[PDB]
RNA sequence: GUAUGAGUAGCGAAAGACAGGUGAGAAUCCUGUCCACCGUAUGACUAAGGUUUCCUGGGGAAGGCUCGUCCGCCCAGGGUUAGUCGGGACCUAAGCCGAGGCCGAUAGGCGUAGGCGAUGGACAACAGGUUGAUAUUCCUGUACCAGUUGUUUUUGUUUGAGCAAUGGAGGGACGCAGUAGGCUAAGGAAUGCAUGCGAUUGGAAGUGCAUGUCCAAGCAAUGAGUCUUGAGUAGAGUUAAAUGCUUUACUCUUUAAGGACAAGUUGUGACGGGGAGCGAAAUAGUAGCGAAGUUCCUGACGUCACACUGCCAAGAAAAGCUUCUAGUGAGAAAACAACUGCCCGUACCGUAAACCGACACAGGUAGUCGAGGAGAGUAUCCUAAGGUGAGCGAGCGAACUCUCGUUAAGGAACUCGGCAAAAUGACCCCGUAACUUCGGGAGAAGGGGUGCUGACUUCGGUCAGCCGCAGUGAAUAGGCCCAAGCGACUGUUUAUCAAAAACACAGGUCUCUGCAAAAUCGUAAGAUGAAGUAUAGGGGCUGACGCCUGCCCGGUGCUGGA
């Protein structure tokens, strides 16, 4: 029947998009961890 | 900076045609408004209106060694005249 | 009146409605409507505070006059109507001035009256007094408890409340539910009780309509699981093994009382006798 | 890294054959002919989603469940045009962010004013042609919206010019169900057209075959029809004003008149375009040239239009818009002419080999259109426009397993259990029990007719005759009865071993709670209960309906006591 990942382009970026990242406490940590492991797309 | 707007004709089977209508073909920098171009021509080549037009492009790839990149993007321009000709190319 | 539909079908066998033999019109008024939302029973965070609401038809606001503050201006009521939100008919009426607005319906009025509302009009159906006005005797209505703030008592329809007697301060009164107590003497009030009476004769007959009224199924306690419900568990149909039967947080349903033992009104209230 | 199993299992539903091309090489590529499959879809358009898969010319190392000159693969070049279409430079719903602010060990939580937010509101373009690919975008023709300049017609910013609020208003503005009426579309059958006359017995035809059987938006005229009572008088009020609006009290008015709306129709638009066919000079059916536009029948839940009647479960907000005054405040209307109009999306696939499932997968995917014969019908059988012949085959015709067809005599002897199969099944007509909550059981049971030809048809059908073993001749299309337990019923339940006697359920009963109500989320502010107020709101047990519901307060809780 119906699986799981139906894709959307809003949704994926109002969940895990950047300034949804940018507006937290959490999100930068988020972000920092991203960026000292030398990622190179930080944030979908 | 009202000279770098117009980058270059494009050359083309289709372009081509439209040289036996008054109308011609250039890349245009990006973020250029019509009217900028309109400008930009009469002061360029004393030519006149018949409003312009205008395109957008996407990139492609290409695959060399293991490596995949892009292109550049694009903006063409079509541009037709009222009265006088262009024996520039 | 109330109908009997004829026996069709089992889910049509003994239901019951009203005639809606007295309301006017089917059309309110523009000018006193107002938007509302169906909770379903959430909060600001988002969580089910109280069971068993939401889902249901649609609904939009009427505001009611609850204060009755014009005075001395006559008052002409023009048309009843039904109201989905409480469980009691409404009037429309035309002030003389050119000024719209709505009144609970007491159990006698119909269209063509005339109300006034001052602190010396005459005691008849429809007229709001202040509290100290009204003779001893009278069955009273839209009791206020804080001079100024409206109407907060009772508010239903088919209830009374009569007027035990004065004293320099306060007002007695005989609530509704048979329990005594005294309100401030500058409260308003109006007369009369209230209107539809049989609205209590109504076996509603079937599970979609009392689902259309945004009820709920409620679960037994039973049947939950042990840690889900504290009666729960036990393999069989069991007894309450607990003694003093449970509400699913504590808290025995039977016998407990649950007023607040240092309230601000003991030295108000005369007689608690049915609750 | 390489063995064994082993050259074994598999090659992922559906019909192909021949001739000629092409080429080192052919069942698998191209072309032709006949055949065959779907056709409320295997057909046409769109929203997501994918992200160059689209087109042109080359290639065959790897992918393609085999082959491959071929490809959604590799290489090279090239394609996506907007004042009018969808969104932005307009409005807001759920929700979220929230200057100040109220709380909190830090972090932070919550919220006013203000904002953000289409799945909704509101708003100016139509027909045909053009390419290898784009087309309400390019081209032709005919339009529309809002502005700017130039010659082309009324002056105290008081406002008799005009304009004109972030204020006063009107409006925008809303459910479900059921039939009835009016149009156009679509469909069917005979008129007009151009063409040719059968090589199998027969046939120049009122009555013979094949084939086509028309056209906008805008503008102008009208209009099946639909909705609505209307006028004066003395008053209140509308935070200041109002000639706008509400409203009271009274006198006339009612099939009327006035107002509001309206699908559609006729001309024009149009010497334009389209069209069966005819059709070159060559690489072209190409360039080019073309008939006629009738009558009658059936006729839409598409449209008038949520228009009307009925019901209760009582059915979004804001801007755009129209007015009135307060109002800063030369002299703006309308001639016509000529100009200006920003950014973003536009290729392709899109019941699929291009999306979601690791796959070129027997699964899933919201919306519009969706034809003919019978036929109630989007059911079923064959078919139109249109598309497909599915990515391994050639032989033989054993056991055995799967999917189907038929059977003598017996007809539940099999078996845990008639599980599985068999049997009934459409329309019309006659007729139909116990029992009952009087509604039902009931399509109870059990029976009869159906084809074709002619005559009469009052209207439905009736008479006469003909043939077969069989006349809804194929596909689609209830097996029934007699008793018991459980559960009242329609529903809901363990995605992926249980769908019930389980839960829900309408009714019953006890109990709490007087409003800053009890109760619950949170440390608190704040919230829900509720814009509710005891005929209300939470908690516990029982579960339609009928007749009923005995004894015990010593023990354990609860309430009251001093």
């Amino acid at each position: 029947m119906k699986r799981t990942y139906q894709p959307n382009k809003r949704k994926r970026q109002k969940v895990h998009g950047f300034r949804k990242r940018m507006s937290t406490k959490n999100g930068r940590r988020v972000l920092a961890s991203r960026r000292r492991k030398g990622r190179k797309v930080i944030s979908a | 900076e009202l000279l770098d707007v117009i980058k270059r004709p494009v050359i083309t089977e289709k372009s081509m045609l439209a040289m036996d209508e008054k109308k011609y073909t250039f890349e245009v920098d990006t973020r250029a408004n019509k009217t900028l171009v309109k400008q930009a021509v009469e002061s360029a080549f004393d030519v006149k209106v018949a409003n312009v037009n205008i395109l957008n492009v996407r990139p492609k790839f290409k695959r060399m060694g293991k490596y995949a990149g892009y292109t550049k993007k694009r903006r063409k321009a079509i541009v037709t005249l009222t009265e006088d000709s262009k024996e520039i190319q | 009146a109330i109908k009997k539909y004829k026996p069709t079908t089992n889910g049509r066998r003994n239901m019951t409605s009203s005639d809606f033999a007295e309301i006017t019109t089917s059309t309110p008024e523009k000018s006193l409507l107002q938007p509302l939302k169906n909770n379903a029973g959430r909060n600001n965070n988002g969580r089910i505070t109280v069971r068993h609401q939401g889902g249901g038809h649609k609904r939009q606001y009427r505001v009611i006059d609850f204060k009755r503050n014009k005075d001395n201006v006559a008052a002409v009521v023009k048309t009843i109507e039904y109201d989905p939100n409480r469980s009691a008919n409404i009037a429309l009426v035309h002030y003389e001035d050119g000024v719209k607005a709505y009144i609970l319906a007491p159990k006698g009025l119909e269209v063509g009256m005339r109300l006034v509302s001052g602190p010396e009009a005459d005691i008849k159906v429809g007229n709001a007094l202040p509290l100290e006005n009204i003779p001893v005797g009278t069955v009273i209505h839209n009791i206020e408890m804080k001079p100024g703030k409206g109407g907060q008592l009772i508010r239903s329809a088919g209830t009374s409340a009569q007027v035990l007697g004065k004293e320099g301060k306060y007002v007695l009164i005989r609530l509704n539910s048979g329990e005594v107590r005294m309100i401030l003497a500058t409260c308003r009030a109006t007369i009369g009780s209230v209107g539809n009476e049989q609205h209590e004769l109504i076996n509603i007959g079937k599970a979609g309509r009392s689902r259309w009224m945004r009820k709920r199924p409620t679960v037994r306690g039973s049947v939950m699981n042990p840690n889900d419900h504290p009666h729960g568990g036990g393999e069989g149909k069991t007894p309450i093994g607990r003694k003093a039967p449970v509400s699913p947080w504590g808290q025995p349903a039977i016998g407990y009382k649950t007023r607040n033992k240092k309230a601000k009104s003991d030295k108000l209230i005369v007689r608690r006798r049915t609750k």
